[PDB]
This record gives C-alpha cells, structure tokens and sequence, in this order.
C-alpha cells in the first residue's frame, strides 16, 4: 500500500503436510520482513522462502 | 439492540440533577476507559460530549460531567434547564477494534 | 473553516449498493480517522467502520460481515464507504464524522470521540 | 547475589546498579579494538512496546505437533519503538562523558 | 529380621515409594522404545473394505 508509506508486515501462504501424509493442505500466516527472502533466480518477486 | 445498555427515558423538573446510566459487559468498559457520550435534537447530526470520560471538550460548563465504575458509566445532566430537552446517547471502545452505541434516552420535557 | 459534506439522499432497490460518499475541509486530510456511523429514522445510532485516510486498512462491524467496501482519496479530500447486499432494515441516515488523530506511534484506531460531523445523509429502500 | 541473565547488546537491560558514581572498564584503554564497558550509578529508564494487536494462530504440522504463526492483526498498524526521556539521557551522557575525560 | 521391642507409625497413602517407583517406570519405559520404529510412515488415508 502506497509504496511503503505504511509500517508494513507481509502476508503469505504455503502448503503444508497435514495430518495425513500425502493430502497436503493450503494454510496462511504472515512474517516479519526479515524472515523472508526472494528465491526466484530471475528477478520474479512472486515467489518468497523463510530465510532459513 | 446492542449490548450496550442505557435507560429508556429519564425526566425531571427544572432546577434538578439527574444521571444517565450506561451499562455494558466486563470485556468492553469494565476494561476500558473510553467512554463518549452524544447529544442530539431531533432532525440534525448529534453533537460530542465528553470525548474521554471525564474529560470537556469545549464550552459546555460543568453541567454534564461524566463517571465510571465496573460496567457502569454515567451522565451527570445537572442544574437541568428545559431547554436541553433532546436525545442523549452513550457509546465506548469495545473489542475487535469496533465501537457500539448505547440505547439512547430521552430527557424530560416537565 | 471545518465543515463536512456529502451526497444527496438516495432511493435504492433491495441488495443495492449505496455510494455515500464524504468530503472533508478546513483541515488535513491526512492527519484523523473519518468515522461512520448510522442511524435508521427516529432511533439510535450505530457504528459502521474505521479507514486510515493515509494508508486504507479498514476494519467494520461484524453485523455486515457479508460485504462492504472502502476507499480513500488522499489528492481529492475525500472518502467513499459502501453497504452492499442492502435489505429493507438498512434504510437509515449515514454520516461520517473526524475521529482521533492518526498517531505515528498510537493505535488511536478506536477512540469514540469525534467532534466534527457532516450534514448526513440517507437512503430509501423500495 | 542473583545475577540477571538477559541477553542484550547495546544496553545492558534490567541491571545492576554502581553502588557510588560512573564508572569504566577496559583491558587496555590503548587498544581501540577493546569493549568499554560503562556502568552507571543513576539508572535511566526506557519503555518500549509494540502496539500492534497480533493475534496467535495454531497451524499444524504431520502428527500431532503444532506450529504457530501470526494471524490477522485485529487494529490499524503501528511501529514498533522504544522510548527515553531526553533530559536523563543528556545528563546520564555529558557524566560519562566526564569519565571518559577522567582517562583522556 | 525380627525386632524385639519396637513401634513405628506406618502412613501408606502419603508413602513417596509409589512416586519414586511412578517415575521409575515412566522413564525406564519410555527409554525402552527408544530404538524401535517411529511409526510416521502410516499417517495415511487407508481406502478400505467391502461390505460387512
Ligand atoms: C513513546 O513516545 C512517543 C513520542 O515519540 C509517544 O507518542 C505520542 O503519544 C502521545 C500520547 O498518546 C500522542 O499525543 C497525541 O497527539 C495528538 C496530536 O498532537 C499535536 O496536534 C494537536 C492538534 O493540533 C491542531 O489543533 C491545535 C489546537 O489544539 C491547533 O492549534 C493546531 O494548529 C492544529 O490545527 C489543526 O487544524 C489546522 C487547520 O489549518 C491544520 O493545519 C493542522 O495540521 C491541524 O490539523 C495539538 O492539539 C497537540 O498539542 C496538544 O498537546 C500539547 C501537549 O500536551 C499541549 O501543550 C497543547 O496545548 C495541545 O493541548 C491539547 O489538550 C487540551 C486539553 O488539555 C485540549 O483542550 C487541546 O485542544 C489540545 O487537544 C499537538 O500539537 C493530539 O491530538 C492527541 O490529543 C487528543 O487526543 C487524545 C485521545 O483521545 C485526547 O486524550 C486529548 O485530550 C486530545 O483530544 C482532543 O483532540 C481530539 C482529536 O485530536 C478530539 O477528538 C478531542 O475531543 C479533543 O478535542 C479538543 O481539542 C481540539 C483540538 O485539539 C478542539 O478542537 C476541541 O474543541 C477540544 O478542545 C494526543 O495528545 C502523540 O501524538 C504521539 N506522538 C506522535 C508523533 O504521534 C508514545 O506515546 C510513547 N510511548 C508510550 C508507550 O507512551
Ligand atoms: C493473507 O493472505 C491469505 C491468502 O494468501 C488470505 O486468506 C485467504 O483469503 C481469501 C480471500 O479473502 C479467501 O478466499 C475466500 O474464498 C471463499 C470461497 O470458498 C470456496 O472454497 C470453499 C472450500 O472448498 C468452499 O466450501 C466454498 O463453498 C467456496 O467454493 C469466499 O467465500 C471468501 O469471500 C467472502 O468474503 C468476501 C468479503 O471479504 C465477500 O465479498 C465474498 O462474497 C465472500 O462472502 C460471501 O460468502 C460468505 C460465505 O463464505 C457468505 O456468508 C457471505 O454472505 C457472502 O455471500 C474468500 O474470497 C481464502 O479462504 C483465505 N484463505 C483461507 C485458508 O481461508 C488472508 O485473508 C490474508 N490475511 C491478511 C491479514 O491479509
Ligand atoms: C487485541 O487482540 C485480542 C486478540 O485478538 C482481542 O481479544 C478479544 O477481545 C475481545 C474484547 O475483550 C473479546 O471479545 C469477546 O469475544 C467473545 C468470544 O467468545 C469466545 O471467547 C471467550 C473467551 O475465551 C469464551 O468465553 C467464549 O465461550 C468463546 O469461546 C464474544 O462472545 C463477545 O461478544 C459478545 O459480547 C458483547 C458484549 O461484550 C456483545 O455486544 C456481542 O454482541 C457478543 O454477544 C466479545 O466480543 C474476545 O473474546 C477476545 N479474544 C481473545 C482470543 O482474547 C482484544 O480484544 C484486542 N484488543 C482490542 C482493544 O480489541
């Protein structure tokens, strides 16, 4: 929103491994900035990984 | 209507004093100090009083100060004069960034 | 100098959606809450909704839940809100009004005083 | 004497205190490279607080465990600060600032 | 060994015996699956019998 006149944190989603092995489930949760990186080899901002 | 409660209507002879009451719930004013009351006559927007509890906005006199205790707030509409015959209202700061209004109440008209 | 406007008083069919708009002057724009609150014809007020006029987050009353929209003008002095899925019981007179200052360090997002209104403005449902 | 185990890195939060005046440490003050540590007699005092209303969610994960993330911030956003009072600090400085100048 | 004389009070329910001898049966136990599989590769969906 307007081009960081704002305190922002990012929302993201990712799937994960439920309860059941191999019906993988979609979820959401928001990070902190620092927590996050970019992971695309091209300069594509789509796609984001824990900075771990 | 909403939680928030407020008497009906409440009346009186000139010359008196009388409180309006505000009831609402341990989770929204027994914990939170926010509490505002409106003004109205009948066909234009109300108008502010106490924008803080206790606190005055602007020259209004003494004749309307506020109190709080628990769950309950009130509107000390004092050295009643028939010329403030009009709706009055209670509000405050509840949960889930919301605000909820009081039932509103009417003044005398003796 | 401050003074509030918006527009005229409308007549709407069931599950419409209402473009009231408010307009704001004689002071920054950008520096208080412009507030909501409704108030069906002859009986008490009811709250609608928040927007940061610098930054759009909005939150609202749970009771219309099912779709309402916002939107700040930051060049323009003005903000829009809209109910939408409009029932009868929605007939009302709206207003939005100046609440607290905007604190840069303060969630002021949810003090009840506001001490400036507009003139209002309702909606028929037929 | 029970010592407090914080971890912190510029200030030494939650401390002890000098029992007289302001005083200074070092291995050897010739060697920039060297910690100086600071102690100081008159605590200031600083608040901090992070005013966003965050809201705890329980995702799980394979069996049984879960993991928690940071739900849907209820309230209009706002920095996270920490604030000092500005007298205290100033005064609190120009005094190890004397200490300093009692080794230079 | 019989004892000629003596007189001794025996409380039983506040005997700590039974908590020194929970605890040893709680962790020697739990020590003893240590090493055997831990299942996880069964959190499955089982599609599964015809009629009873
Ligand atoms: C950490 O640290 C940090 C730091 O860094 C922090 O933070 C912080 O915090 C704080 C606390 O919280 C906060 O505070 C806040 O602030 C805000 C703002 O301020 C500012 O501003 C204001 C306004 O201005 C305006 O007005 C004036 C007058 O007043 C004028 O003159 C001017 O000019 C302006 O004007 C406007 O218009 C124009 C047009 O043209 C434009 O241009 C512009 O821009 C604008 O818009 C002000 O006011 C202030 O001042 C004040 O204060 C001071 C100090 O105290 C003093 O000295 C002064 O005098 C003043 O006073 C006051 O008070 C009285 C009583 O006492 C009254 O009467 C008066 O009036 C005043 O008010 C500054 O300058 C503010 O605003 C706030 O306050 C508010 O709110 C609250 C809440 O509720 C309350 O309580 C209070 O009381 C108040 O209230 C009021 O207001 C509101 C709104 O705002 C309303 O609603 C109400 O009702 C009331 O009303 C009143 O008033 C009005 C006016 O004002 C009138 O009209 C009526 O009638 C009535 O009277 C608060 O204070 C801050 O902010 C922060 N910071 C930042 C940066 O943000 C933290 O906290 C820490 N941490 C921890 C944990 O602690
Ligand atoms: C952080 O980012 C995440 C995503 O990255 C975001 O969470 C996701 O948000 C989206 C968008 O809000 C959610 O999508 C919802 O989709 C449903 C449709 O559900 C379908 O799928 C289910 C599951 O199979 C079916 O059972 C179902 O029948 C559907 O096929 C929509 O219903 C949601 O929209 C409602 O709300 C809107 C207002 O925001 C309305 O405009 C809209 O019309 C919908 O309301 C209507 O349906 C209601 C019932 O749902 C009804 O009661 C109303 O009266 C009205 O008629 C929404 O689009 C998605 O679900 C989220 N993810 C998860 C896992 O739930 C976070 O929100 C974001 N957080 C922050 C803080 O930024
Ligand atoms: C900062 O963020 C936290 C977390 O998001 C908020 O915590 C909520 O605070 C509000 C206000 O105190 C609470 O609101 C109440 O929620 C009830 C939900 O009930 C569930 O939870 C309670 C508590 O565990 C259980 O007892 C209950 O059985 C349920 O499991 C609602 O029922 C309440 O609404 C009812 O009462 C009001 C009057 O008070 C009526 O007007 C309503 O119409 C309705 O009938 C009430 O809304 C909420 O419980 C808190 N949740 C948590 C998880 O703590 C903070 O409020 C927020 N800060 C601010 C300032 O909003």
């Amino acid at each position: 929103v307007k081009n960081g006149t704002v305190e922002e944190m990012k929302n993201c989603s990712f799937n994960t491994t439920t309860e059941i092995r191999d019906k993988e489930k979609k979820e959401y949760a928001l990070f902190y900035k620092p927590d996050i990186v970019p992971l695309s080899e091209t300069n594509n901002t789509s796609e984001y990984r824990l900075i771990n | 209507q909403s939680a928030l409660t407020q008497p009906a209507s409440v009346s009186g002879s000139p010359g008196q004093s009388i409180t309006i009451s505000c009831t609402g719930t341990s989770y929204d004013v027994g914990s939170y100090n926010l509490v505002s009351w409106y003004q109205q006559h009948p066909g234009k927007a109300p108008k502010l009083i106490i924008y803080e509890v206790s606190q005055w906005p602007s020259g209004v006199s003494k004749r309307f100060s506020g109190s709080k205790s628990g769950n309950t707030a009130s509107l000390t509409i004092s050295g009643l004069q028939a010329e403030d015959e009009a709706h009055y209202y209670c509000c405050s700061y509840a949960g889930s960034s919301t605000v909820i209004f009081g039932g509103g109440t009417s003044l005398t008209v003796l | 100098e401050v003074q509030l406007v918006e527009s005229g008083p409308e007549l709407k069919e069931p599950g419409a959606s209402v473009k009231v708009s408010c307009k704001a002057s004689g002071y920054t724009f950008t520096d208080y809450y412009i507030h909501w609150v409704r108030q069906a014809p002859g009986q008490g007020l009811e709250w609608m909704a928040w927007i940061n006029p610098t930054t759009g987050r909005s939150s609202f009353a749970r009771g219309f839940q099912g779709r309402v929209t916002m939107t700040r003008e930051t060049s323009v002095s003005t903000a829009y809100m809209e109910l939408r899925r409009l029932r009868s019981d929605d007939t009302a007179v709206y207003y939005c009004a100046k609440a607290g200052y905007i604190a840069l360090y303060v969630d002021y997002s949810g003090y009840p005083n506001f001490n400036s209104w507009g003139q209002g403005t309702l909606v028929t449902v037929s | 004497h029970g010592i407090r185990p914080v971890v912190s890195t510029q200030l030494l939060l939650n401390g002890s205190l000098a029992e007289k005046e302001i005083v200074i440490r070092s291995e050897n003050l010739t060697n920039n490279a060297k910690i100086i540590i600071v102690h100081l007699h008159t605590p200031v005092e600083i608040v901090c607080t992070r005013p966003n209303n965050n809201t705890r969610k329980s995702v799980r994960i394979g069996p049984g465990q879960t993991f928690y993330a940071t739900g849907d911030i209820i309230g209009d956003i706002k920095q996270a600060h920490c604030n000092i009072s500005e007298e205290k600090w100033n005064d609190t400085l120009q005094k190890v600032g004397i200490e300093l100048q009692k080794h230079f | 060994l019989v004892l000629g004389n003596v007189t001794e009070n025996f409380n039983m329910w506040k005997n700590d015996m039974v908590d020194q001898m929970h605890e040893d049966i709680i962790s020697l136990w739990d020590q003893s699956l240590k090493p055997c599989v831990k299942l996880t590769p069964l959190c499955v969906t089982l599609i599964c019998s015809n009629a009873t």
